[PDB]
């Protein structure tokens, strides 16, 4: 009852047999922005299924020696399908985000991994006085890895980021996390090109272990904007 | 005593006892039954 | 209030308060651009809005331009007037700034 | 209409226009009247409930601040060798607001003026260091500021009898103390203040010009009380002016090219732009040149 | 297109205006960068005399 | 009261002191597609003021010996802005049409311009049995040029082309043509790169005069797709 | 029914076919000082048709380098008329004014006036700490000129003169321009000799241009004095 | 807090919120009317 799960969106829709459970981040529900929160005065665009989709990034391979793995939103989706048009097109941007992480191995592996969605994960650099520059920080829809998931990149600690909005995939449990994110910003609207309000990260706690024949073990994520909208058309910018 | 024309002028307010740590503690949607099993 | 579009070293006094357009023989021209900064020394600084805002820090509305052709009554023409939000550079082509 | 507004409007959606003889965004600025075109029937727009305050621009917020009008620097000393225009241990102002830009600037933003006037004064003291560079303390000296109005005697001396303030205000107050503070109430012999003139003010040619002399107020005048020291000092006292209870009228556009003179609105303009006669703005290459383009 | 016959003047004049509607607000009271001075007024000396 | 008139779409607006009225096509408004009608079972996506907006094309030269223009619909704007993006990404799309010709001259000039929509302009090659190539035809926001107008380049009439929707743009009366669209089509909807459903043709039936010292005397089109609505989310094609 | 106008006042009436509307300074229109303002305690003469009509002043001449005019009030009336010979022989005047500013071309002519009304315009000089002399203040009927418009010889700028009582006279749209000005003054009398309420200012900020023949273009300004009253009867002073 | 005998003395009024921007955006006889021409 709470292990087999399917979320439908847009044109989208996936299925897992083995979750847990979903987290909404501090138990909240995306939503439209409302009259009385509003400061655009232009009517914005929503599209509604032409964004509000799961979209599929590159899987990545859990190996051994593997630190960890992020991405930033709503940098990672800023050049797919109809949200990357809408967010090019348009000056401000908001939505919530519907995060669905996919990792499957044997009964005979071990291994956990922690989805925690770190809102405003200001990332610092280690042993060097210059902040991050704009490369280390805009990663695109590869994403980043961890040089120090210890500290979460960020001077912090990571045994401590379970205050943030997470799920665990424990090998032995469950094969998948879903994580919902209502918009998290201190203004209504921003601009998508410069500001990333969530990080997802998945950081190795448990290594992969396994004494059976090996196999890739990959992580894949999907992500679905909710609730897209969209104000101050111009032309295209990317 | 403010007699101050501006209420951020005011003194600390102190008085805010509304908690609910289930944002942090129990972000699920569903919610977790005493003693029954979460799995 | 008037802008100070055309502040341009030839122009000197009121000149630089009016905008001159001619017959052009390519389709779809440019006329001019106006920065939209209001703390910086541009068009509009020295305007009632400009000049009352400058005592302040933060603002927020709307604005509205407002532009008088002074030509002669024989005289027609059609032009647009395109705002772009921020973002990228100024459009430099009709194309663009229609959008 | 007169109403009462208290935050900025809010604005209401708006759908496709397609109307014969309905042209909204069309005005005829020859009229004077400023175009009545709204956000609403120029671009489609959404609902927005708008909470934001008008307070701060409210004009007895806007004026109502203290702002420097005077500051004037003279020696507590032993004066029985000082020239005749030295300040011998006292020094006496006549009145006026137009001493300091920025005061002036944004009084001068109006044509009429109605208002109290809170004065606060504000004493500093320095030793001496001319010759007798040595540091002993600094006094904790009393002052009194007297207000002389028109057609009263101003004193000529420290130790004027004058100073004896039958009816003339006077307030003393210590150099150790919080600033002295009075208010002065509008003492205008009109119903407000003529920020500016266009008028002379006899019935003769001779007269000053740009100055209406029912606005005059009259002297300042400040001394210290204490007889001088062995040694000397330097005193510096500053009147700061705060406009309350304020009625304006009629605004005007604003000061551009740099004050000349406290006399008159005399101009010159800066070598070149901006705030140059010839340029208010400063240069761009042409009219279609983006001063600030963002690039990437 | 302009478009002027031969006995109007080729070269045509706009006037560009600028105003804030009534959704406009200011915050945070600041002195103006537009007036300055580096030295006292002339007549102002006058004043002590 | 019917020689001035404003046009507000989405976030462009359009002013004329020197119209005559405007035409809307066999008396229909558009419209989105009902559900008594429809075929396509998936959620539609109705950008709404992303779309439907005023487009203006590149202006032409109307010269002595111009024989007139034509644009093809929605092949002119299927690469401009978000109304090319969401025909790109989409299978199906379905909108009506709000056309906006502008031409202006001085009380000396004289002209006139018929200025016509016709439906399925299934376009005719002169003395040859070949049909029409896929270059021919689809011309894009550049259009083409009639080479036969007085036969509509089909081996019909000019003289009957008042038949199809239509205003005429004479000089001494007016300075703009406006003519609203619906959808006109055999299906509910269409495959935006492959058919046209309108085609604007502007044919100088009075040729363009004066004794005054010339001027160019160019011709603008502005179009603004209206009830935009597309089926059939997939990757982008163009 | 807003560009004819007909003003009759005494026994002088003026007629205008192209005006735009017509300008209430601050939305007031002229009246008697009442009793509850009244300072002066004798019993005013309120000549009514004898003064409060329109007087035209000497045309001036709209040239190419031309800078601009202006007159002062009630200066520039104060020797004409029985409005003159009431202000001679009284202490105290007051009244308001009406303002009729004539200036006519043909269609192939543009130019653009600035017609404001300037209260309490205190004039500075230019490059010297001297103020403005009496000569350079009072030119009566005459009126005088800008030396630096740009400035409105005040070190302020003619772009915000706008916030002034003000039309325009825009030589394709309207050929005059009306203003109708109450008592302004911190006062409730004045004396007329020595203190002028309002200045009219006339500015071409767009130059009179044209390429048909040339003929001299005359700027005509008439004014009539409204509600006028006179107190502290005397000798006649001038 | 004012316990002076003279009205004059007492602090700033910051609470006079009416407005009539009419005096200067539209002093015109006649009024204009949304949408309708001006001219
Ligand atoms: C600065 C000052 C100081 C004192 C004073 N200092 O000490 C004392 C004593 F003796 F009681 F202790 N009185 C008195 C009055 C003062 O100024 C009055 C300001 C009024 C005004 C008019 C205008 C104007 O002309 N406008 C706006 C066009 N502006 O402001």
């Amino acid at each position: 009852s709470d292990r087999v799960l399917q979320l439908k969106l847009g044109n989208s829709a996936i299925v897992t047999q083995e979750a847990a459970n979903y987290c909404c981040a501090y138990g909240e529900w995306p939503n439209y922005l409302p009259d009385h929160e509003a400061v655009a005065i232009d009517k914005p665009t929503q599209p509604e299924t032409a964004t509000d989709r799961f979209y599929t990034l590159k899987s990545v391979k859990w190996e051994t020696g593997s630190t960890g793995w992020w991405w930033k939103l709503p940098d990672a989706l800023n050049n797919i399908g109809m949200f990357g048009q809408n967010v090019q097109h348009h000056y401000l941007y908001r939505s919530g985000f519907l995060i669905h992480v996919q990792c499957n191995a044997t009964k005979f592996h071990q291994g956990a991994l922690l989805v925690v969605a770190i809102p405003e994960h200001q990332r610092g650099a280690h042993n060097t006085n210059t902040s991050p520059g704009f490369d280390d920080i805009m990663k695109g829809e590869e994403g980043g890895t961890f040089n120090h998931p210890y500290v979460l990149d960020d001077g912090t600690s990571l045994a401590c980021a379970t205050i943030f909005p997470h799920q665990w995939i424990n090998l032995r449990t469950n094969n998948s996390a879903t994580i919902v994110l209502p918009w998290m910003n201190a203004a209504p609207m921003d601009f998508p090109l410069r500001h990333n309000q969530w990080t997802l990260a998945i950081i190795p706690v448990v290594p992969l272990g396994t004494r059976t024949t090996s196999s890739m073990v990959p992580i894949t994520v999907s992500i679905a904007p909710m609730c897209c909208e969209f104000n101050g058309l111009r032309h295209a910018i990317t | 005593i403010n007699f101050y024309k501006d209420s951020y002028a005011a003194s600390a307010s102190k008085q805010d006892f509304s908690q609910d740590p289930s944002k942090f503690t129990e972000p699920v949607v569903e919610g977790l039954k005493a003693g029954a099993p979460v799995l | 209030s008037m802008m100070e579009i055309n502040n341009t070293e030839s122009a000197v006094g009121m000149e630089r308060l009016k905008v001159d357009i001619s017959a052009l023989t390519d389709v779809d021209q440019l006329l001019f651009n106006i920065p939209l900064d209001i703390q910086l020394d541009g068009p509009l600084r020295n305007t009632l809005v400009g000049n009352i805002s400058r005592y302040y820090t933060h603002w927020s509305g709307s604005l509205e331009m407002t532009f008088m052709f002074c030509g002669s009554f024989m005289a027609a023409g059609k032009l647009i007037l395109c705002y772009t939000p921020p973002g990228g550079s100024c459009p430099t082509t009709r194309e663009t700034a229609m959008l | 209409i007169e109403s009462i507004i208290k935050t900025a409007t809010d604005t209401v959606k708006s759908e496709i226009n397609a109307e014969l003889g309905v042209v909204p965004s069309l005005n005829a600025v020859e009229t004077g009247a400023t175009s009545n075109t709204e956000p609403e029937e120029a671009i489609q727009t959404r609902t927005v409930i708008n909470q934001h305050g008008v307070s701060e621009t409210l004009v007895e917020n806007f004026l109502s601040r203290a702002a420097l009008v005077s500051k004037r620097s003279f020696e507590y000393k032993d004066h029985t060798s000082s020239t005749a225009r030295a300040d011998k241990n006292f020094f006496k102002w006549t009145i006026n607001t137009r001493s300091f830009v920025q005061l002036r600037r944004k009084l001068e933003l109006f044509t009429y003026l109605r208002f109290d006037a809170e004065i606060t004064i504000l004493t500093t003291v320095a030793v001496n260091g001319s010759g007798n560079n040595t540091y002993v303390g600094l006094p904790d000296l009393t002052l009194q500021a007297m207000f002389v109005p028109t057609g009263a005697l101003t004193p000529e001396k420290q130790d004027s009898f004058h100073w004896q303030s039958g009816s003339n205000a006077s307030v003393f107050f210590k150099i150790s103390d919080p600033p002295a503070r009075i208010t002065i109430p509008f003492m205008c012999i009109n119903s407000a203040y003529s920020v500016f003139y266009d008028g002379f003010a006899g019935f003769e040619k001779n007269g000053l010009y740009g100055i209406n002399p029912a606005d005059t107020i009259g002297n300042l005048c400040v001394r210290i009380v204490n007889e001088h020291q062995p040694v000397g000092f330097t005193v510096t006292v500053r009147v700061y002016m705060k406009p309350k209870h304020i009625k304006a009228w009629a605004p005007r556009p604003p000061r551009t090219l740099p004050y000349m003179s406290i006399a008159n609105a005399n101009y010159k303009g800066k070598e070149r732009a901006p705030n140059a006669l010839s340029a208010i703005i400063g240069n761009r290459d042409s009219v279609k040149t983006m001063p600030h383009n963002i690039v990437n | 297109n302009l478009i002027v016959p031969s006995e109007s003047s080729d070269t045509c004049s706009l006037i560009g205006f600028i105003a804030a509607k009534d959704d406009f607000s200011l915050r945070l009271m600041r002195d103006s960068p537009d007036i300055g001075q580096l030295d006292h007024l002339h007549a102002a000396e006058a004043a002590y005399q």
